[PDB]
């Protein structure tokens, strides 16, 4: 049985951790709402 | 029930100790996560009960209390931040310019940060600090990693 619990504010924040690449990918969407690579 | 505006966690009791199952927004009045994370259950907030209103499998999107309230959308140039709510640990800002995701529909902004599968639900954000959409569903891709659609809704 699910509960929510609050965590914070929506906010963008100056200065945060710069990470992550930028890939560009083909995919595809099923109707179970699951993505997969094509190629 | 708690429903001030921000980001909140998704917790369960049916597995050992308290374990969060996902993350999502509440926005004026109404409850805003993926459809993994809850599969349409109820939620509770303190004493409150939260019951679906809308869901979409495919989308992989459900909001409580109401209709889908968050419309922003990625321009496609910008940067964006993901405020990551991992299991146990403090909400945290991480700032990332999206790929892409092509598919026969349309392009989609994608988030290629790697983080717990209970961090489903935490909110991608513009600079001005508006929802363009939820992080959770996506792809591993040949390294291994975790690939995120930018996933939002549309607001009727
Ligand atoms: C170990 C592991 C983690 C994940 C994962 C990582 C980050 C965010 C979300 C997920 C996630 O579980 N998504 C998701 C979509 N639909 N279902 C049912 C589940 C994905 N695959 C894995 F193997």
């Amino acid at each position: 049985d699910m509960y929510i619990e609050r965590a914070g504010d929506i906010t963008w924040e100056k200065d945060a951790e710069v990470t992550g690449n930028s890939p560009r990918l083909d995919v595809a969407l099923d109707e179970s709402g699951d993505f997969s690579l094509v190629e | 029930g708690e429903t001030t505006d921000g980001v909140y966690r998704v917790m369960t009791r049916r597995l050992l100790g308290s374990t969060q199952v996902g993350v999502g927004v509440m926005q004026e009045g109404v409850f805003h996560t993926m459809w993994h994370v809850t599969k349409g259950a109820a939620l509770r907030s303190g004493e409150g009960r939260l019951d679906p209103y809308w869901g979409d499998v495919k989308q992989d999107l459900v909001s409580y209390c109401g209709p889908w309230k968050l419309d922003a959308a990625w321009d496609g140039l910008s940067e964006v931040q993901l405020l990551a709510v991992p299991p146990g640990e403090r909400a945290k800002n991480i700032q990332t310019l999206p790929g892409i995701f092509k598919t026969k529909d349309g392009d989609i902004g994608a988030v290629a940060l790697d983080y717990p599968a209970g961090t489903s639900g935490s909110p991608i954000l513009d600079k001005c600090g508006r929802v363009i959409g939820l992080y959770g569903n996506g792809v591993v891709i040949k390294n291994g990693s975790y690939v995120s659609a930018i996933t939002q809704g549309k607001r009727e």
